[PDB]
């Protein structure tokens, strides 16, 4: 499996109820292992994993003082877009920023990204090169052309490549019996009436690491993708995942119709039916 | 234009208020207010994210600060002890994370406990001497400013009306005059050489110029002498064609 | 300024045994701004003891949030989760089938 | 590990 | 405050000058700053990664793979590279800085032949004073003979239309019998001119 490490922060404006409201929280795979809250009574950067917990002292007083440097960067942030975009003070507004790195199998860097985002929509965005920008409109040229002069994707670029990965494979090695871990799906199936001549068989897969998985309904061997219903991926809330997959079905032939299902926990495919 | 400091200089009493002022154009940013002291480098005083918030430094202590609007960073000190004689520095940054630290041109800060041994500059110049004209083909002149107290002396050397460079070496730091007592005087020299063609030209002028830095014109002074301001003392010299 | 619906989803840790102690979850995602309001009900008053997530965004900009209680599932027991948001003009309740 | 570095003011 | 070594070299000029900061505290940003007497410290080179960062001229500056660690390296130096070299860690938000090296630089001496000269002032009087000058950049000067006669420092001169460079101490007394042989037979002089 391919890993990755990302930040994501979110900044928002609350008028006459006093200073922004600042979250942030990190992320290897899909296992968060740090946040940051700016009404949590610590206003320390906090651990949320147990493997990150051994890092000492230092570890947690440098990435304190880095993001509240993150926060006072968006707290100023929200007035400037505010004068952009000539809005007035009294309305709530957003700025997200999203960061990080992939790896390969081999833990060789893949990519790097940094994104940014006001009020939900595109702002700016890095791109893959990581020494140029995509702005999304015109307000958003003038950060462009901040940000070339100051040559802010340089810096980045050092860390984006260099510290990011250094400190995610350090992440992987000391948590390996967690984030290097597959469950496999536990899977069934369930059948139910929708009228006498109308069934729903309802694919289901349950308690999987990592999020990534591909359900997928057949017919008679050829897949059939207009009667299906796919929910959104969620979490069970012990660090795995749920998902499920539908079909509306004409009554006394759910035989003909086999359930498939991939994960990287799975050496073969699996795949459930009714006859 | 960058960062401005003011005052640049200032020579004041034991119990006094003062302000330094540090103004920057370039718009939102944060700054700092710090200190250099011969063994102890660059300490921190107080520090700006933004207007009406400031927070402390390494030695904050008999200092206060101020940020109504984003161009301007009031370090005020509400009764000048004599350990606060420094040289002070304004600093910037750009908002961000890891984004380095540009610097002001320096306040540089004198508090006494007694304004009375506050004295301006002598400033004398000597001619080159017959024995080095025969000996090297060259000519210098040296330049004494001598008895000022404290040592905020800026000198410059002017050839017919054009401050100059090439040719000149002024003394890194003063000297002591009396070191015996402890708020002695100071003397510092300085050289300006040119070619023996020159100075015997008759048509070259030469001048001495010490910028001294002292009181302000609304001091307090009782005594005799005249009134140590912050003041232009200067020496004068013609060319001598033997 | 853009505005987004949440979507709801609420489900439970595990298969549901009658009588056997569990975990009740609402998974309110897909949302633009970031205030949202979510309670769980029990048999339509409100539990008491809700922990949450910490706030995080997808790839387009929309926010998820993930509530939870510890709860003991039972026959005659209604659950549901109640959800209201600047996009929504009366809270929207989505009650929980255990036979998905 | 977050940046400490490359992140300035829009 | 930061580890700085040295804390003051004297070098020969066109050779190379090294110096380097140790932390104990990682950093994400290493500075390099050159402060002038009179001035404030401008910044020379900024690091983001390690590996050598080369210059804005004759400077490299480096920035450990622990990140505790950077050094400075001038090559080839000049005489206007004299002055005070501080190195600064950044945290986030906030700077350390070291506790600052002062370079000094002997400069080159081509044709020394040291000699004192009794100069004579410009108004009227008999107040003299004695020069000590072209003398080699080996040589050097001391200051005592009691507390009524004031030898300075040495500094170099710099006549570049003439390819020329010197060096010259100066000497005066107050109102005494003091005489330009009686002034610096108390340094380690050559073999020198009089008059």
């Amino acid at each position: 499996g391919s890993h990755s490490m990302r930040y994501f922060f979110t900044s928002v404006s609350r008028p006459g109820r006093g200073e922004p409201r600042f979250i942030a929280v990190g992320y290897v795979d899909d296992t968060q292992f740090v946040r940051f809250d700016s009404d949590a009574a610590s206003q320390r950067m906090e651990p949320r994993a147990p493997w990150i917990e051994q890092e000492g002292p230092e570890y947690w007083d440098g990435e304190t003082r880095k993001v509240k440097a993150h926060s006072q960067t968006h707290r100023v942030d929200l007035g400037t877009l505010r004068g952009y975009y000539n809005q007035s003070e009294a309305g709530s507004h957003t700025v997200q920023r999203m960061y990080g790195c992939d790896v390969g199998s081999d833990w060789r860097f893949l990519r790097g990204y940094h994104q940014y985002a006001y009020d939900g929509k595109d702002y700016i965005a890095l791109k893959e090169d990581l020494r140029s920008w995509t702005a999304a409109d015109m307000a958003a040229q003038t950060t462009k052309h901040k940000w070339e002069a100051a040559h802010v994707a340089e810096q980045l670029r050092a860390y984006l490549e260099g510290t990011c990965v250094e400190w995610l494979r350090r992440y992987l090695e000391n948590g390996k019996e967690t984030l290097q871990r597959t469950d496999a799906p536990k899977t069934h199936m369930t059948h139910h009436a929708v009228s006498d001549h109308e069934a729903t068989l309802r694919c289901w897969a349950l308690s999987f690491y990592p999020a990534e998985i591909t359900l997928t309904w057949q017919r008679d061997g050829e897949d059939q993708t207009q009667d299906t219903e796919l929910v959104e991926t969620r979490p069970a809330g012990d660090g795995t995942f749920q998902k499920w997959a539908a079909v509306v079905v004409p009554s006394g032939q759910e035989q003909r119709y086999t359930c498939h299902v991939q994960h990287e926990g799975l050496p073969k495919p699996l795949t459930l039916r009714w006859e | 234009a960058g960062i401005t400091q003011s005052p640049r200089h200032k020579v004041t009493e034991t119990g006094t208020p003062v302000t330094l002022r540090c103004h920057q154009t370039e718009n939102h940013r944060y700054m700092y207010w710090y200190r250099q002291d011969p063994g102890h480098g660059l300490r921190l005083i107080h520090y700006s994210y933004g207007v009406k918030d400031t927070d402390k430094g390494e030695v904050s202590d008999g200092y206060s600060v101020s940020r109504s609007k984003t161009e301007d960073f009031l370090l005020t000190l509400e009764s000048a002890t004599s350990s606060q004689t420094s040289v002070y520095f304004c600093a910037i940054s750009e908002v961000g994370v890891g984004q380095p630290q540009h610097f002001g041109d320096g306040t540089r800060l004198s508090i006494l406990e007694d304004l009375n041994k506050v004295f301006p500059p002598e400033v004398a110049v000597f001619e080159p001497s017959e024995a080095e004209i025969s000996h090297t083909q060259k000519a210098t002149l040296v330049c004494l400013a001598t008895g000022f107290y404290p040592d905020h002396v800026e000198l410059s050397w002017w050839v017919n009306g054009k401050e100059v460079h090439s040719g000149v070496c002024t003394d890194p730091q003063p000297l002591k005059e009396q070191p015996a007592l402890n708020d002695s005087r100071y003397a510092l020299s300085s050289r300006l050489r040119v070619s023996a063609t020159f100075w015997q030209d008759p048509r070259n002028h030469f001048r001495c110029q010490v910028q001294f830095y002292g009181l302000s014109e609304n001091d307090e002074w009782t005594q005799d002498r005249a009134k140590p301001v912050t003041q232009i003392v200067s020496a004068e010299a013609w060319g001598r064609a033997d | 300024m853009i505005q987004r619906t949440p979507k709801i989803q609420v489900y439970s840790r595990h298969p549901a045994e009658n009588g056997k102690s569990n975990f009740l979850n609402c998974y309110v995602s897909g949302f633009h701004p970031s205030d949202i309001e979510v309670d769980l009900l029990k048999n339509g008053e409100r539990i008491e003891k809700v922990e949450h997530s910490d706030l995080s965004f997808s790839k387009d900009w929309s926010f998820y949030l993930l509530y939870y209680t510890e709860f003991t599932p039972t026959e005659k027991d209604e659950y549901a989760c109640r959800v209201n948001h600047v996009t929504l003009s009366q809270p929207k309740i989505v009650k929980w089938d255990r036979d998905m | 590990e977050l940046a400490g570095i490359g992140i300035l003011t829009v | 405050q930061l580890n700085q070594s040295p804390q003051s070299m004297f070098i020969q000029e066109g050779e190379d000058v090294s110096m380097n900061c140790t932390s104990s505290s990682i950093f994400n940003t290493w500075l390099w700053y050159k402060q002038d007497p009179g001035e404030g410290p401008v910044l020379l080179i900024a690091l983001y990664k390690a590996g050598e960062l080369t210059s804005n001229g004759r400077l490299t500056a480096q920035f450990g793979i622990t990140r505790k660690d950077s050094f400075l390296n001038i090559s080839a130096s000049i005489p206007s590279d004299v002055g005070i070299y501080f190195c600064a860690g950044g945290t986030g938000n906030q700077f350390y800085f070291g506790t600052g090296t002062s370079l000094t630089v002997i400069p080159n001496i081509q044709n020394p032949d040291p000699a004192v000269y009794q100069l004579r002032d410009s108004k009227s009087s008999d107040k003299s004073v004695c020069l000590f000058t072209d003398f080699d950049s080996q040589t050097n000067v001391s200051q005592s003979k009691d507390s009524d006669v004031y030898i300075t420092d040495k500094c170099v001169l710099d006549m570049r239309s003439m390819d020329f460079k010197s060096n010259s101490a100066v000497a005066w007394s107050n109102k005494s019998d003091f005489a330009c042989a009686n002034a610096f037979n108390n340094s380690i002089i050559p073999e020198d001119t009089f008059f």
